[PDB]
């Protein structure tokens, strides 16, 4: 499937919605590891 | 009890610990099993990071929960 979603999707599947888990993504440049570090770190 | 670790890879973990366990230990046996980097997975569970030293009954962390191993990346 899209990677955009793709990331999306598994980070939906960890303890947070698809809306939190855009922003993060985005942000940190679209990326899935930094996204959960944005999960993680970043508030 | 046995705890399910999670690559952002794709690649699943199974690893055997005890009620006594404690996380840092978890990272230890992951480095011995595959090969990554201690000083850069972290433990997660519930999106809750899972903070080194303390037990796993600290997080509630049940059986066969589904553990997420994520790096600590570089962006300095």
């Amino acid at each position: 499937t899209t990677p955009k979603s793709l990331a999306v999707e598994e980070l939906s599947g960890m303890g947070f919605t698809e809306e939190e888990a855009h922003n993060a993504l985005e942000k940190c440049n679209w990326d899935l590891e930094a996204a959960t570090n944005f999960l993680l770190d970043s508030a | 009890m046995q705890i399910f670790v999670k690559t952002l890879t794709g690649k699943t973990i199974t690893l055997e610990v005890e009620s006594s366990d404690t996380i840092d230990n978890v990272k230890s046996k992951i480095q011995d099993k595959e090969g990554i980097p201690p000083d850069q997975q972290r433990l997660i569970f519930a999106g809750k990071q899972l903070e080194d030293g303390r037990t796993l009954s600290d997080y509630n962390i049940q059986k066969e929960s589904t553990l997420h191993l994520v790096l600590r990346l570089r962006g300095g």
